[PDB]
């Protein structure tokens, strides 16, 4: 899915 | 040195796929589940995808048809419902997660009667029927395939396009390299990596566009139209 940059 | 291929980041291919399957089996069959807690961006996403797609629907020698689309990694049919069903006479869905395809029958409502085939299969094991689809839509799922399986799936997709058909990939892109998410068991690849893979599948870019109006903290998202 769309997701926070690790 | 950035990694340039999934073979640098995946320890065990069988586990890469099995862990992803287990992850999705325990996600709720909802829009917020499909979008990783970002259900709220769905309308921004769909509006942009629609404009992007409509580029290819103009009258002229290369006009893409509107008889049938294929939604790949479709989940519950978020994109099938709001983007594809309105534009295509029939739609086929493919997804690895049986529970999402069952939910789709409810989620899609009456318009869902025009979903033809619900294929429960991994993309890596799926061979779309030759000469069948005007649009093959692949969104937020390519990070679940290895580079070899992604290249091969794209080749198979090419073989399934109707005249003037296109493949659309829309997905997260890394600033640089190939980054493993070991919780959902997926990778995020930079634009150069994705373009390399597309080229190796015998495909060419018609257009490429960055998704605007997304939250600042998430990976950038791009759309590519291919034939
Ligand atoms: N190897 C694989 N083959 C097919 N589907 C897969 C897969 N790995 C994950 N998936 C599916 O990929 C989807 C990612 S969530 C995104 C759903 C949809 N593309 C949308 O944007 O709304 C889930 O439905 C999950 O079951």
């Amino acid at each position: 899915p769309p997701k926070r940059i690790a | 040195v950035p990694r340039g291929s999934t073979s640098e980041v995946i320890e065990d291919e069988k586990q890469f796929y099995s862990k992803a399957k287990t992850y999705w089996k325990q996600i709720p069959p909802t829009v917020d589940g499909m979008l990783g807690g970002y259900g709220h961006i769905s309308s921004i996403d769909i509006n942009s995808s629609r404009k992007f797609l409509q580029r290819f629907l103009r009258e002229g020698p290369n006009k893409t048809g509107t008889s049938c689309a294929l939604d790949c990694g479709a989940g519950i049919g978020r994109i099938t419902k709001r983007l594809l069903l309105p534009l295509f006479r029939e739609v086929d869905m493919v997804d690895i997660t049986e529970d999402f395809l069952v939910q789709a029958k409810t989620y899609l409502g009456e318009e869902g009667k025009r979903v033809r085939n619900y294929f429960c299969c991994g993309l890596q094991d799926f061979t779309p029927e030759p000469d069948s689809y005007d649009v093959i839509w692949i969104q937020w799922v390519i990070g679940h395939l290895t580079d070899q399986h992604l290249a091969e799936f794209l080749r198979r997709c090419k073989g399934s396009l109707r005249p003037n058909g296109i493949i659309v990939i829309k997905d997260n892109m890394a600033q640089e390299g190939v980054i493993l998410d070991d919780v959902d068991s997926s990778v995020c690849r930079d634009l150069d990596v994705v373009r390399r893979i597309i080229c190796s599948a015998g495909l060419s870019l018609l257009a490429e566009e960055r998704q605007e109006n997304l939250p600042d903290e998430i990976y950038h998202v791009y759309s590519f139209a291919l034939r």
